[PDB]
């Protein structure tokens, strides 16, 4: 027989898938695009244009 | 060399006059093949000092 003991001691002398959620960094741009903010585009007097005299 | 298997029996080559060893000696397995084994994995065993020599 080969000793398994002998045989343990010489092993031991030589010894569904998905793209996982990975965390994403939201936007943190060093500088805006355009920095300087804009102004209403229609505002409450660009709403009303002109006043209308019909008869009817 | 017991955890290989049962070693029958061992004796080291001391000087007569002082009490320490040669750094050589010899010992006997109870099974050829476990000490063919033993050998064999201790043939070149690398140890402190100097590699091991087993024959």
């Amino acid at each position: 027989a080969p000793s398994a003991k002998a045989t343990a001691a010489k092993k031991a002398v030589v010894k569904t898938f998905r793209l996982p959620k990975t965390l994403k960094l939201a936007r943190a741009p060093k500088y805006a695009s355009k920095a300087v903010p804009h102004y209403n585009r229609l505002d409450s007097y660009k709403v009303i244009e002109q006043p209308i005299t019909s008869e009817t | 060399f017991a955890q290989f298997g049962d070693l029958k029996e061992v004796r080291l080559a001391r000087n007569k006059k002082t009490g320490n060893s040669r750094h050589y000696g010899f010992l006997e397995f109870v099974n050829k093949e476990d000490a063919m084994i033993a050998q064999e994995s201790m043939n070149n065993y690398l140890l402190m000092g100097h590699l091991l020599q087993v024959r």
